[PDB]
DNA sequence: CTAGTTGATCTCATAAGGAGAAGGAGCAGAGCGCTTGAGC
RNA sequence: AUCGAGAGGA
DNA sequence: GCTCAAGCGCTCTGCTCCTTCTCCCATCCTCTCGATGGCTATGAGATCAACTAG
């Protein structure tokens, strides 16, 4: 189980050609945990794999524990195809040859982007035009991207439909074998296989062994 | 009652294409008072052929 | 350019309404994807 | 001079 | 045992009721009665910019 094998599995999993090439392909920190056993490990190879530069791990804001992942050079690509032709493409080019090689942090606090990063307090609208620059606060603001809005709503509206069905289950167990074989509802777009993962990182299920497979149950 | 009547038909003016038309523009009578007549020149008549 | 002087200027110091419009609550039912689910 | 109150006239 | 059904819970209006909230109440004129209204000092340091000579 490594962090550098476990990311790449999920990104494969993505539906890229559902969101129109726009928003880059994210995989969740929830997921994460669900390839890789140790848990206590998978930060530590995710953090020095931050700050190696090769993965951008964006905080989402579904629950406390969202942590979302964005492929570095896919997030680099798809900023400016989507910034150029606009208002705000032009300092969002600086934020991106500057901040982004520069820094790893999830959230810039005011002195750190206008003094660090040179940034003065007229642009900073258009970072905020289309998804680079969040809201955490007066003083700091997580980093942001672009689009992310039609993710996280299809993306709450399967964790709820698959757990739910999970519940509507005879005696409230649903064979994880009966998930793949069975057909993916309608509901939830994002995949069934994309959402199984994140209830195994997020507890809400737990991998139950046994003669027929494997299991998954609500916490008792 | 005469101060909402008035608020309300303040600005009604009959305009120079002899139409009626508010503050806005909108018309509200083609011509005035449906014959385009003002009221101090009229006087009760008697139609010789209806009765 | 330099001191010395004169005012400004400040600071700190001791003690037997209403009609209507707008929001929200609660229930009530329609519809529909779903999940079975069992009769021919 | 300001506010408020009261008494009044058409 | 293979497809139409029967239900089914969840969501989306929506429909009416109850509650709450803001505004509104003729014009002009005269007069009087009352209420109101504020009023620490004096001196010490220290800066500063303008005259008044140099």
């Amino acid at each position: 189980g490594s962090a550098r094998a476990a990311v790449s599995e999920l990104m494969q999993l993505f539906p890229r050609g559902l969101f129109e090439d726009a928003l880059p392909p994210i995989v969740l920190r929830s997921q994460v945990y669900s390839l890789v056993p140790d848990r206590t490990v998978a930060d530590r190879q995710l953090k020095e794999l931050q700050e190696q530069g090769e993965i951008r791990i964006v905080q989402l804001g579904f629950d406390l524990d969202a942590h979302g992942i964005i492929f570095t050079e896919d997030y680099r690509t798809r900023v400016l195809k989507a910034c150029d032709g606009r208002p705000y493409a032009g300092a969002v080019q600086k934020f991106l040859a500057s901040v982004l090689p520069a820094c790893g942090d999830l959230s810039f606090q005011q002195d750190q982007m206008t003094q660090t990063f040179g940034f003065r307090d007229s642009e900073i609208t258009h970072l905020v035009n289309a998804g680079v620059l969040t809201v955490r606060d007066a003083g700091s603001w997580w980093l942001a991207v672009p689009g992310a809005g039609r993710f996280i709503k299809y993306f709450v509206k399967g964790r709820q439909a698959v757990l739910s069905m999970v519940r509507k289950a005879k005696y409230r167990e649903l064979l994880l074998s009966e998930l793949l074989g069975r057909r993916a509802p309608v509901v939830v777009r994002l995949g069934l296989t994309y959402h199984v993962h994140d209830l195994i990182g997020a507890q809400l299920v737990d991998c139950i062994s046994t003669t027929s497979g494997t299991l998954l149950r609500l916490p008792e | 009652i005469q101060r909402r009547l008035i608020k309300s038909m303040e600005s009604v003016m009959v305009k120079y294409d002899a139409t009626v038309r508010n503050s806005i523009n909108q018309v509200v009578q083609l011509r005035y008072g449906e014959d385009g007549l003002a009221g101090e020149s009229v006087e009760f008549q008697n139609l010789a052929t209806l009765k």
